[PDB]
């Protein structure tokens, strides 16, 4: 039981690590975040 | 009467397992394709 219990504590963070992580998938295109794609480009494009 | 007789129920406890190949079932390997998936 204890065990069962830090598997629910650890699968409760784990699933919110995954989503924080999401952040720094590209999901496409370069310089999956922020102001990087910004500091190329700041226009049209970069809203695309 | 004193009568006896049958009655059934089906239940439905379990299920299949299903399992997926992730990026297989999105592309077939067609390397860059694979890579594009790694993006």
């Amino acid at each position: 039981a204890l065990a069962k219990i830090q598997s629910v504590v650890n699968a409760n963070a784990q699933a919110l690590n995954s989503l924080l992580q999401q952040l720094f998938n590209k999901f496409g295109a370069i310089s999956s975040s922020l102001q990087e794609i910004l500091s190329r480009l700041d226009n049209l494009e970069a809203q695309v | 009467n004193f009568t006896i007789a049958g009655h059934e129920e089906f239940i439905q406890t379990s299920s299949p397992k299903v399992t997926i190949d992730c990026s297989a079932f999105v592309c077939s390997n067609y390397a860059a394709c694979h890579d594009l998936l790694s993006e």
